């Protein structure tokens, strides 16, 4: 399962 | 800006034997940028129908992909991977060698 | 034994040919079980493995919602990235990420990860408190602020610690006969010779899993480490993998060359010779 809260650099 | 070399193998899947369907891998991996171009080829001629892996990397960021098909080896049939890449002034031949 | 869960993203720009490549796929152990590729037809996470193909909608929904989020977040990047180190509109850039976490033989936590690079060298990882970044410099000390603000850094932390380790469990008890094994090695050597006074000894392995395998040459007992060609553990294709080491050996002392081969599949590590 993918992670929910990929964030910007 | 970071360029590694891939390091090409080309293997068959299973122990190969005249006359028993087989696979025939080209495996290029450590390498930099992912733009990368591999042909397979039998008696010279490159082979049209051939799968690849989905691109993915190692812990030090080098990708590596393999590139597949069937085949049914003979005594006298040569087969090779052609490979290019940024890091490659021209396309390296890597030939088939069973007897490894 | 041990066993991880990790996910591969990997993004490419492409300047004046349209949108960034995209590619992302993950693994449990060495066997891949989901594929998203920008390129492809379907625009949708896919199976990759017989037991993923299980899961319902709610989850191919879900991780084709989550997998295009990564892709967004990734063509972001690319800008910020280049606009960080003042590079041109003109060239091609490469963003990489894997994250995931590793369980013991019990099950349970050991660790987990997340690290992203940049134009293939190290931008940012986390370490094993799930809370502290190294930062390459000082572009990824900005990365570094933005990632450890506590709302952010927490929802890594229950992904890592928690729902990753969960997910994994399952898909070990789904895909329990592909998942829980271990192929031992196949092995053998053959020998070539090179001219009259000089042969080639080749030690291989075959239809070993997991990929882990250490494959070394002694001579009388004293390891033979530069003068090995050792190559990279390779995939045949069927889900298992294979490896060779090699020495060059003059002709007549074949009998003083030992091959060790250490694989969890092995009850004892082996010790191949020509006697």
């Amino acid at each position: 399962l993918l992670f929910g809260y990929p964030v910007y650099v | 800006m970071i360029q590694r070399t891939p390091k090409i193998q080309v293997y068959s899947r299973h122990p190969a034997e005249n006359g028993k369907s087989n696979f025939l891998n080209c495996y290029v991996s450590g390498f930099h940028p992912s733009d990368i171009e591999v042909d397979l080829l039998k008696n010279g001629e490159r082979i049209e129908k051939v799968e690849h892996s989905d691109l993915s990397f190692s812990k030090d960021w080098s990708f590596y992909l393999l590139y597949y098909t069937e085949f049914t080896p003979t005594e006298k049939d040569e087969y090779a991977c052609r490979v290019n890449h940024v890091t490659l002034s021209q396309p390296k031949i890597v030939k088939w060698d069973r007897d490894m | 034994g041990s066993h991880s869960m990790r996910y591969f993203f990997t993004s490419v720009s492409r300047p004046g040919r349209g949108e960034p490549r995209f590619i992302a796929v993950g693994y449990v152990d060495d066997t891949q079980f989901v594929r998203f590729d920008s390129d492809a037809a379907s625009q949708r996470m896919e199976p990759r493995a017989p037991w993923i193909e299980q899961e319902g909608p709610e989850y191919w929904d879900g991780e084709t919602r989550k997998v295009k989020a990564h892709s967004q977040t990734h063509r972001v990047d690319l800008g910020t990235l280049r606009g960080y180190y003042n590079q041109s509109e003109a060239g091609s850039h490469t963003v990489q990420r894997m994250y995931g976490c590793d369980v013991g033989s019990d099950w349970r936590f050991l660790r987990g990860y997340h690290q992203y690079a940049y134009d293939g060298k190290d931008y940012i990882a986390l370490k094993e408190d799930l809370r502290s970044w190294t930062a390459a410099d000082m572009a990824a000390q900005t990365t570094k602020h933005k990632w450890e603000a506590p709302h952010v850094a927490e929802q890594l932390r229950a992904y890592l610690e928690g729902t990753c380790v969960e997910w994994l469990r399952r898909y070990l008890e789904n895909g329990k006969e592909t998942l829980q094994r271990t192929d031992a090695p196949k092995t053998h050597m053959t020998h070539h010779a090179v001219s009259d006074h000089e042969a080639t000894l080749r030690c291989w392995a075959l239809s070993f899993y997991p990929a882990e395998i250490t494959l070394t040459w002694q001579r009388d007992g004293e390891d033979q480490t530069q003068d090995t060609e050792l190559v990279e553990t390779r995939p045949a294709g069927d889900g298992t993998f294979q490896k060779w080491a090699a020495v060059v050996v003059p002709s007549g002392q074949e009998q003083r060359y030992t091959c060790h081969v250490q694989h969890e599949g092995l009850p004892k590590p082996l010790t191949l010779r020509w006697e």
